[PDB]
């Protein structure tokens, strides 16, 4: 089990840890997360009780490094940062937790949640679409654009998604417009899949984290890359059987996981009734199509 | 983005554009069966390409050959019809391509502006101009050189005949669509409004009859008391 001390607590905030989280004051005696576990990535995000604009967070997996929080009071928020000293680290946390300064990743042991959010999400890959090289984390918040964005502005603070554009030349063979249009078996399997994700699990990895950035910083442009993946899936009349079963469940557990109260803002009604009413895949998504209809009745 | 009574002047100026209609593409009799059950039989059909600026027609005969072995016809037909004009324009000089294709029914949007990914500056535009070209078949010489078609063909022809040399852009077009709302609304009264004096005559090379200035306000006149009467018999006023 590892974890991520803070050196203190300046100013109060809402922490998350993945989807627990928790306040603290202004100077309370805080000093970190202890008991997270290893082998997955995890995420620790921040909204400041003074100012609940601009969530941010980092994404980290404890296997790479030991990590910290740092307030910085010039550039007014918590930082990730690496300790190389190992050996400074290992005595921080041990003096943080004899005092029992820290909150312990309240995983219930039923419960895999995170898993189930995670699954196909990797470090490398996070630092492929958040590029920042010289940290082994990757800062995401909720004001930061997409590079189709872009194209529709500083390109070192983009989320480096992978564009997916139904009307493009990419997505449309010449003499097929209609046919590729329609159902867009192409475009998944051969334009996607085999030639830049090159296996599902790359390709589920990107649709779990633009989720998660979008739950947990209201990120539009996640929100946008979360539903343009589904719906190419959705769209496609040629999906391999396990890619199918295997989405199930990754939606099931993302809409069993999403606030009730965010549902207006996180799920867009066009894309989700084509998908589980209309498209090729109908009726091959029945767990979602059944938490769905049973949670969020209204939007369908 | 549309087109509509705001921007109505854009149409004649000088930037090439092209009207699309598709309502004459597919076409079908309904009938019987033996069996009684009801069946559809395809009659050629075009697609209607419009320069409204010098009245340059480019028709497209869809011959009923396109349809056979097809599924989801009503579908397939918004798709051919986008197919046609991308072939058109790829087929124009550079010099003489659109710089806006209008379609006069939303749903030809995403098939056009799919096959023309290839013409990343001709803007696909949509109007809410309540447009009568569907009245095109009504038209003689457009409804033969259709209905006689036994292969896919283009014909050419120019709407306006030689309108332009004594009138504006903007009143041709004004023309035009009186008479094709005036044959939408009442085929039967518009042609004998067109044609009832023999004397007056429809050249070889023209659409319509050689009508003096002065005739074509009578006419004009006729067509509008026929609009404004069949909207009288229609809703009872
Ligand atoms: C020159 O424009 C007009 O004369 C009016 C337009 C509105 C719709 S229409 O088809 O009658 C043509």
């Amino acid at each position: 089990m590892n974890t991520v001390p803070f050196t203190s607590a300046p100013i109060e905030v809402t922490i998350g840890i993945d989807q627990y989280s928790f306040n603290v004051k202004e100077n309370q005696p805080f000093h970190g997360i202890k008991d997270i576990p290893i082998g997955h990535v995890h995420v620790i995000h921040f909204q400041h009780a003074d100012n609940s604009s601009m969530r941010y967070g980092y994404w980290f997996d404890c296997r790479m490094g030991n990590f910290y929080i740092q307030y910085d009071p010039k550039d007014g928020l918590y930082k990730m940062m690496e300790e190389r000293d190992g050996a400074k680290f290992e005595n921080i946390v041990h003096n943080f937790k004899e005092r029992q300064m820290m909150v312990s990743y309240p995983k219930i042991d039923e419960d895999d949640t995170w898993y189930n959010l995670t699954e196909f999400v990797q470090m490398d890959k996070i630092r492929k679409i958040v590029r920042k090289d010289e940290n082994q984390f990757s800062y995401v918040d909720s004001s930061m654009t997409t590079v189709q964005e872009n194209e529709l502005s500083d390109p070192a603070h983009s989320l480096n998604y992978t564009v997916i554009n139904f009307k493009s030349r990419e997505a449309i063979r010449p003499g097929h417009e209609m046919e590729d249009f329609l159902d867009k078996s192409y475009y998944l399997n051969t334009v996607m899949l085999q030639g830049i994700f090159k296996n599902s699990s790359n390709y589920f990895g990107e649709l779990q984290f633009a989720f998660l950035n979008a739950m947990f910083f209201g990120n539009y442009g996640s929100s946008l890359q979360w539903h343009a993946m589904i719906e190419l899936i959705c769209s496609s009349a040629t999906v391999p059987k396990h890619m199918l079963d295997k989405l199930d469940e990754i939606l099931y557990y993302q809409i069993k996981t999403l606030p009730e109260q965010y549902s207006d803002i996180l799920l867009n009604e066009r894309v989700w009734n084509i998908c589980l009413y209309s498209s090729f895949q109908k009726n091959s998504l029945h767990n979602t199509e059944k938490i769905m209809e049973n949670k969020y009745p209204e939007l369908l | 983005g549309a087109m509509n009574s705001s921007n109505y002047a854009e149409l004649f100026n000088n930037d090439i554009k092209l009207f699309v209609d598709d309502t004459n593409v597919y076409r079908v009799t309904v009938h019987k069966t033996f069996e009684g059950n009801v069946a559809t039989k395809a009659i050629n059909g075009c697609i209607f390409t419009l320069n409204p600026k010098t009245g340059h027609l480019f028709l497209k005969i869809i011959h009923t050959s396109v349809w056979a072995g097809q599924k989801r016809l009503s579908q397939l037909a918004k798709w051919k019809t986008a197919e046609e004009v991308s072939a058109l324009v790829r087929s124009l000089p550079k010099e003489e391509q659109p710089k806006q294709i209008i379609v006069t029914r939303k749903a030809m949007l995403d098939p056009l502006e799919v096959h023309m990914l290839d013409f990343p500056n001709i803007a696909i535009r949509p109007t809410e101009l309540r447009l009568p070209f569907s009245a095109a078949m009504s038209i003689d010489k457009l409804s033969d050189v259709v209905m006689k078609a036994t292969e896919p063909q283009m014909v050419l022809f120019n709407i306006y005949d030689d309108w332009l040399d004594r009138i504006s852009s903007y009143t041709a077009f004004s023309r035009l669509t009186l008479l094709l709302r005036a044959l939408k609304t009442n085929e039967e009264s518009a042609k004998m409004i067109l044609l009832s004096d023999p004397t007056i005559t429809i050249k070889s090379y023209h659409l319509w009859p050689s009508f003096t200035d002065e005739q074509w306000i009578t006419i004009e006149s006729q067509m509008r008391d026929l609009i404004l009467t069949e909207y009288g018999r229609k809703y009872n006023v």
